[PDB]
């Protein structure tokens, strides 16, 4: 999620160096593959609609499976939980 | 087989060849500018100060050389300075800074 | 020999993420407060990658990097922050004192009335 | 901005740094203009059969990198120059056998290229075809690195003459491309730049260009055109074999060094073992009144090295001002850490030069090439070739060679101060003949300075010059009181001047020098 | 480039650059002439040799208001008194120092860190129409920042 | 017990006081005369004393620090330390002229810019001027020895450099034009003349060499016969980067201009000499790899470690068969029945591999070993109950069947989880605990159908996952 990110605190000659780009892009790939998806999932968790699936069913089954609807409309799962949570004030009807 | 170089790669492993080793260390000091290194942006050569001054303002040249030498010394107390020389070239476009730790006489072509 | 590596500057000396969280909470409160004992200075173009660069120039320490990061609300140094934004820095000793209090006896925090 | 770093300089202004490569060299220094040496050697680059004023600034550059010691017997000269240039500069001459060939690229009328290679010294000619050609002359076979050229158009002259810019570069194996020049030139004979710089092709090549020389047809230059050619590499260049060098090349080098009108106070062997070359260098030293630093082959033990001096044939009163050395050891390579053997000639010359020029007014040649004031070498990992064999001092001094040993501090020390004078007279020392050589040289200089002058004042001028020279000598301490006051008293100098005819002022001068106790003896005695 | 300078800073004086004394810090530069009466001293303490003492310097400098007194005399003395005067209340209690300046002599002998411990002069010299001084002789007393070693000192000259 | 000797200043003091006995020479003390003679005698006794001390110290196995000392220890332990091995790899060969032969044989050297000899190991066939051959930094240094005497285990040692870089050795005993090859062989066994070769040897002068034995331990070459020693040497780890050109010499010196050698395939990953202490440790602990098998459990463990993929292996001796049978057997006398399972191998295959390992490991006396049949004993499980509606019955069935076959199925690893040569019976409690840990149950009850109990000797008990009854429902209203 960073392009040429090691292009700012590096002298230009060492930037155009042969092996420094190798180390830079290998570590950029490594972070891309094993740190960022956690950032994406936490950013999804920020938003009620953005949450990834794993997070959606995690929040679903934290309370229990008896409090949800077994639906395949995964896009609707966020809104369905939104109504299920905002209805608590009008759910005697 | 392919050998290696010293510019930010390696001269020697540690200080065995003393004076050339110190010259190497100073070389990777001087080949870096402000804002191009983490932690100590002031670390390295201070060309961004002493870039393009008039070549004939001897007062400003002596001031800048004195300040740069003192800060690089306090930066790296291991290597004190023996000889600094400023020598103009054939044209007004060429200056040379020659630094020797009593033997090394390593010189770089600067421009003002 | 007797040697241990450590440094008494890290705000993250407190191992609790939640405690670190309210710490950054009140420092943000103060920073975006308009208190006069704060610095008055705008943004520099190269601060996009290096927000702590200003901290180094005006203080010589990089401990203010998280301070400026929370002040600017940056998602990443790859992205930039607008040049000219109002930036405020309090005296460092004040932060040192508050964190010292908070990690020895940061218990009441809010207000002590009487023993 | 200050953040950008370039590699080559054109119109843009920036600060460049060295690229990230596998190998690099350096050479920096200023000329001496104090005392010089000369010698023949085989090296990398440089024109064959050519003299080169080598200093600390060009020692590693125009002479190329040091070669492998196991790559032939060409490592003695490179070691000698490496050890000598660190302190003194010289006028080294280099030649190669005819087997070496330099490459050339021809551009025809359309500008098409053709590659060729010719033996060094051969002259290329242009027939009806072959509009023009450019051949490399630096001596590099264009193999490590390679020479490439990029040519395209450029802005015209103030006269509107069409101009084209061409840039030369060297490309290493790893791909680093370092330019050497970038010049705008025109076919126009009277091509003048706005600076007033001439853009004519041959004049530009001979003046500003330093590695390539061009031959152009003067009848087809008008009809010639230009083309766009990028990174044109020379092929067919070859350094040839240097292990075997012809005596003809040896004598050609000898005679060109003789004819060379450049000052050099001494001559160095540079590891050559050709007997004829050694003798020629000895006679050069003799008839030029200088010092020589010859050496014998280290590979031979003492028993046969002792006769090796007259085997070479440099014993005699003619070769009185020269010294011959021997190095029966093997040290460690500075790069390949291998058993390497090379002479002590360059360091001996360096020690003599630094010792004599410790004094500032005129210098002192009365210094002995023995003791650790000068004879400290200690290169690396010294290994005796024949640990059991030991030199014989009396046979050695009779043979007029120079022997070596180790001092207390482990340094390598030359324990001799004698020349190659067969007779045991006072000429058989080392410093004293150098003393006469120096005084004679100074006398020659002053006589030539006063030369071609009307009579009647010549005698007075020569007397005053000699008197002040005597003053400088007694200040230097070289002139000392006579050993025997019975004949001449304590006054150590005498001078006369007489006349024969309209010319032929006959001047005669005798002096008392000093000594450094070459005869070495001692006896402590007891009292009980 | 460099900050403001005072004294005979420009070459317009037409005087040999070597004979000029120069002091420089992060924000101020003063240039003058090497006047007679200069001296220096280094020593040590013993009773058995105990230790050493930092270098000492006694430099009298003469200043002439040849053309512009405001920059050559008034500004010069102002910078000098600013440097010697310890600024320990500049609203920056986290780092206030009396400040040290760097000295250049003969354009080749440099003292990176030296403290202006004492200053004196006379103000009785004649003035101009505005009233700025024409001449002064300011004597200065200087101390090294530490007891410098032989390896520190001998290898610092040109 | 222990040894002691007084210090230098002491020995000087008592020496001078004892020489002070005669009045005519007693008072020379205090002079540089007596001090010089005293320091001389003290230095010589110092040499003899502490060098005997150093000798006795080096006499110990773990105290050896010198390369020669530790290699002598390794020779005494009949082990050789890991010598450096040059990197090997591929190099491109191009022809620069028609005169270049399309065939370049093995056994030719290649000279680098540092004249590092690059031996070729194949035949380079130039295809349209392009050829390839295996290249590695090696050289062959050849020496010879002449039989001085017919001494048993006659010593023939090499130089320090040869001892240092002796990567490989070849010994050719040539007699009057007849050459045989002799190698270095340890671990002598079997009566009679085991072989006609030499044996290894090392000398604390940092030298390696050979010993010519006599009798049934080798044979002495005749006097005057030659022994050629061809040593494959190298520089240790070798780095070969693509992008360089070689300089063939000797017979190929005239071929150098005709044939160009270009580095295209990188060659690296060579080895060097490791540290002295670790070499000593490796030598002193390598004896674990000795095939020292002393019990049937050792046999089973070694078979397991030698044959990958075994479900389990277990032997049962005469006593085990006796307790299996409950009565005396006239046949179960020194007889050991070995059983086992391998998913990819049949009983016949298992017996075949067992027998092959028995031949490969010649360590037995007065005991016979046979292969015992393995009897499969499947059993079914009937689980009955209901799950939450959030789950899918089909998916739960699939997952449970997969896990049960993995853990307690016919091809599970539970029989020998640690790969030590053990067989562990599958228990009803174990299976039910496994399914409980799986935790796809809400309210269920389990029954076991056709529980074929296994003796644990050779019967193969396992859960019949395929035929298991899964009355899974939903915990509905």
């Amino acid at each position: 999620m960073q392009r040429s990110w090691f292009n700012h605190r590096l002298t230009s000659a060492k930037q155009k160096s042969l092996l420094y780009k190798s180390l830079a892009d290998l570590v950029q790939s490594m972070m891309d593959t094993f740190v960022d998806p956690w950032l994406e999932r936490i950013t999804n968790r920020k938003s009620i609609f953005s949450m990834s699936k794993e997070d959606l069913e995690t929040r679903t089954n934290e309370l229990g499976q008896f409090f949800t609807i077994r639906t395949s409309n995964s896009s609707s799962v966020p809104m369905l939980l939104q109504q299920r949570l905002d209805e608590i004030h009008f759910k005697g009807t | 087989i392919d050998p290696l170089l010293t510019l930010e790669l390696s001269g020697v492993k540690t200080y065995e060849s003393q004076e050339e080793a110190w010259g190497a260390r100073l070389y990777e000091w001087l080949n870096t500018y402000q804002g191009e290194v983490y932690g100590d942006p002031s670390w390295g050569n201070v060309l961004p100060q002493f870039k393009h001054e008039p070549t004939n303002l001897s007062h400003v040249q002596i001031a800048v050389e004195a300040m740069l030498l003192q800060k690089l010394t306090v930066d790296l107390p291991d290597i004190p300075i023996s000889g600094l020389s400023v020598a103009e070239g054939d044209a007004f476009d060429k200056l040379k800074i020659s630094i020797r730790i009593r033997d090394i006489t390593i010189t770089q072509d600067v421009v003002l | 020999t007797r040697q241990y590596p450590l440094s008494r500057y890290d705000d993250r000396n407190i191992a609790d993420p939640i405690l670190r969280a309210e710490l950054r909470k009140e420092v943000m409160l103060m920073c975006e407060s308009n208190d006069k004992n704060l610095t008055i200075y705008y943004v520099l173009p190269d601060e996009q990658y290096r927000p702590d660069l200003l901290a180094y120039r005006m203080w010589g320490i990089a401990e203010l990097r998280w301070v400026v990061t929370l002040a600017a609300g940056l998602e990443d140094e790859s992205q930039g922050m607008t040049v000219g934004k109002k930036l405020k820095l309090p005296p460092a000793t004040w932060i040192r004192e508050m964190i010292r209090h908070f990690q020895y006896d940061g218990q009441v925090i809010g207000t002590l009335s009487i023993a | 901005s200050q953040y950008s770093i370039q590699q080559s300089l054109g119109n843009a202004s920036g600060v460049a740094v060295s690229p990230i490569n596998a190998d690099a060299t350096l050479s920096t220094g200023v000329a001496l203009n104090s005392s010089l040496w000369a010698g023949i050697g085989v090296f990398a680059r440089g024109k064959p059969f050519t003299v080169l004023a080598v200093t600390e600034s060009n020692y590693e550059d125009v002479l190329g990198e040091p070669l492998k010691p196991s790559s032939g017997s060409q490592f003695e000269p490179i070691r000698h120059v490496y050890e000598a240039i660190q302190q003194t500069s010289g006028y080294v001459v280099r030649a190669v056998p005819d087997d070496a060939k330099f490459p050339i690229i021809m551009f025809d009328e359309s500008g098409e290229p053709a590659y060729s290679a010719l033996p060094y010294g051969s002259e290329i000619e242009l027939d009806s075809g072959e509009a023009f050609a450019i051949y490399v002359d630096d001596g590099d076979p264009c193999i490590s690195p390679t020479r490439e050229l990029t040519i395209e158009t450029a802005t015209a002259d103030s006269a509107g003459n069409e101009r084209f810019l061409l840039k030369l570069t060297q490309t290493t194996s790893l791909g680093v491309v370092t330019t050497l020049e970038t010049h705008t030139v025109s076919l126009a004979e009277e091509a003048k730049d706005d600076m007033g710089r001439l853009c004519y092709l041959p004049t530009a090549l001979e003046a500003r260009s330093k590695y390539l020389r061009a031959v152009v047809n003067e009848e087809l230059i008008s009809t010639a055109k230009v083309t766009n050619k990028k990174s044109l590499a020379f092929t067919g260049g070859t350094n040839g074999d240097q292990s075997k060098i012809s005596t003809a090349a040896y004598l050609r080098a000898v005679k060109v060094l003789n004819n060379a009108p450049y000052m050099y106070t001494a001559v160095l062997g540079l590891g050559c073992y050709d007997n004829a070359a050694i003798t020629a260098l000895g006679k050069i030293c003799a008839d030029r009144l200088i010092d020589g630093f010859f050496d014998v082959k280290p590979t031979l033990t003492y028993a046969e090295a002792l006769p090796a001096v007259e085997d070479t044939g440099l014993l005699g009163t003619d070769y009185v001002s020269c010294s011959v050395y021997h190095y029966p050891f093997s040290c460690k390579d500075k790069w390949t850490q291998s058993r390497v053997v090379f002479g002590l000639s360059g360091v001996a010359y360096a020690a003599k030069a630094r010792g004599v020029k410790k004094n500032s007014d005129v210098g002192g040649w009365h210094y002995s090439p023995a003791g650790e004031e000068r004879a400290v070498i200690a290169r690396a990992s010294i290994q005796p070739l024949y640990p059991e064999d030991t030199p014989d001092e009396e046979a050695m001094v009779k043979g007029r060679l120079n022997k070596v040993s180790v001092g207390t501090s482990g340094q390598m020390i030359i324990d001799d101060a004698l020349t190659c004078c067969t007779q045991d007279n006072y000429l058989h020392f080392q410093h004293v003949p150098s003393l006469m050589n120096a005084i004679s040289r100074f006398f020659v200089q002053l006589a030539r300075q006063m030369k071609h002058s009307p009579d009647g004042i010549t005698a007075a001028g020569l007397t005053k010059g000699m008197t002040k020279l005597l003053d400088r000598f007694v200040a230097s301490g070289a002139l000392v009181a006579p050993r025997d006051p019975d004949a001449d008293g304590t006054e150590p100098y005498v001078l006369k001047v007489t006349q024969a005819e309209f010319d032929k002022w006959e001047v005669v001068w005798a002096c008392c020098p000093t000594g450094v106790a070459r005869r070495i003896q001692g006896v402590p005695l007891l009292i009980k | 480039m460099a900050p403001i300078a005072y004294g005979v800073y420009s070459q317009a004086d037409g005087v040999s650059p070597y004979l000029k004394v120069t002091l420089t810090n992060s924000q101020y530069q003063v240039t003058g002439y090497i006047s007679q009466g200069a001296a220096m001293n280094m020593a040590q303490n013993w009773e058995v040799w105990e230790g050493g003492t930092p270098p000492t310097f006694t430099l009298p400098v003469t200043f002439i208001a040849l053309n512009n007194p405001f920059i050559e005399v008034s500004g010069a003395i102002a910078a000098l008194t600013a440097m010697i005067s310890p600024e320990l209340k500049a609203a920056n209690v986290g780092g206030q120092i009396p400040e040290r300046v760097t000295l250049n002599i003969g354009r080749r002998i440099n003292i990176t860190d030296v403290a202006i411990q004492d200053l004196s002069f006379d103000l009785d010299a004649p003035r101009d129409s505005n009233g700025y001084f024409l001449k002064n002789t300011v004597n200065l007393q200087l101390t090294g920042s530490s007891i410098y070693n032989s390896s520190d000192i001998v290898r610092a000259f040109q | 017990m222990s040894k002691t000797t007084p210090t230098k200043d002491s020995i000087r003091a008592e020496f001078e006081e004892l020489v002070e006995k005669d009045s005519f020479w007693s008072k020379f003390v205090g002079s540089q005369f007596v001090s010089m003679l005293t320091l001389f005698i003290t230095q010589i006794v110092y040499r003899c004393f502490q060098y005997a001390d150093a000798a006795l110290a080096e006499g110990f196995i773990s105290t050896a620090t010198r390369r020669s000392s530790i290699l002598a220890a390794a020779e005494t332990n009949s082990y050789v330390g890991t010598k450096p091995t040059p990197s090997s790899g591929m190099i491109e060969i191009t022809a620069t002229s028609e005169d270049a032969p399309a065939v370049i044989p093995k056994n030719m050297p290649l000279i680098s810019d540092d004249q590092y000899p690059y031996m070729t190991m194949d035949v380079c066939r130039l295809v349209d001027g392009t050829g390839t051959v295996e290249v590695a930094q090696l050289e062959i240094q050849e020496v010879t020895y002449t039989v001085t005497a017919a001494k048993e285990f006659l010593e023939v040692v090499l130089s320090k450099a040869l001892t240092a870089v002796c990567y490989k050795l070849e010994v050719f005993v040539t007699t009057d034009g007849k050459t045989t090859q002799w190698s270095s062989s340890t671990m002598f066994r079997l009566a009679g003349s085991k072989s006609q070769v030499y044996v290894e040897f090392y000398k604390p002068s940092e030298q390696l060499g050979v010993r010519f034995g006599d009798g049934l331990i080798g044979q002495i070459p005749p006097e005057g016969s030659t022994i050629t020693l061809k040593v494959w040497c190298t520089n240790g780890d070798i780095t070969l980067v693509a992008g360089q050109n070689l300089t063939p010499v000797d017979s190929a010196a005239n071929l150098a201009n005709l044939i160009s050698v270009k580095t295209t395939t990188p060659i690296t990953a060579g080895t060097d000499a490791e540290t002295t202490e670790i070499t000593r440790n490796r030598a002193q602990y390598y004896l674990a790899y000795d095939d020292q098998v002393v019990w049937g459990g050792d046999y089973t463990y070694f078979l397991v470690r030698n044959i990958p993929g075994l479900s389990w292996v277990k032997a049962w001796g005469e006593g085990q068969q006796e307790k299996l049978d409950g009565a005396y057997n006239v046949q179960n006398i020194n007889k050991i029945f070995i059983s086992g399972w391998h998913p990819n191998k049949s009983q016949s295959e298992l017996e075949e591999m067992i027998l092959a390992a028995f031949k490969k490991v010649p360590n037995e006396l007065n005991k016979k070993f046979s292969y015992k049949e393995v009897r499969k004993l499947p059993f079914k499980i009937t689980i009955t109950g209901r799950i939450s509606a959030s789950l899918t019955i089909e998916n739960v069935t699939d997952e449970l069947k997969s896990a049960l076959e993995t853990k307690f199925g016919r091809d599970s690893t539970f029989f020998d989880p640690n790969r030590v040569g053990k067989y562990i019976l599958i228990k009803k409690k174990d299976v039910w605990a496994f399914i409980e840990t799986l935790g796809y149950f809400r309210d269920f009850y389990l029954e076991f159908v056709e529980w074929n109990e296994s003796n644990g000797f050779y019967d193969f008990v396992y859960l019949d996952t395929e035929n298991s009854t899964f009355n899974i429902s939903y915990e509905e209203e």
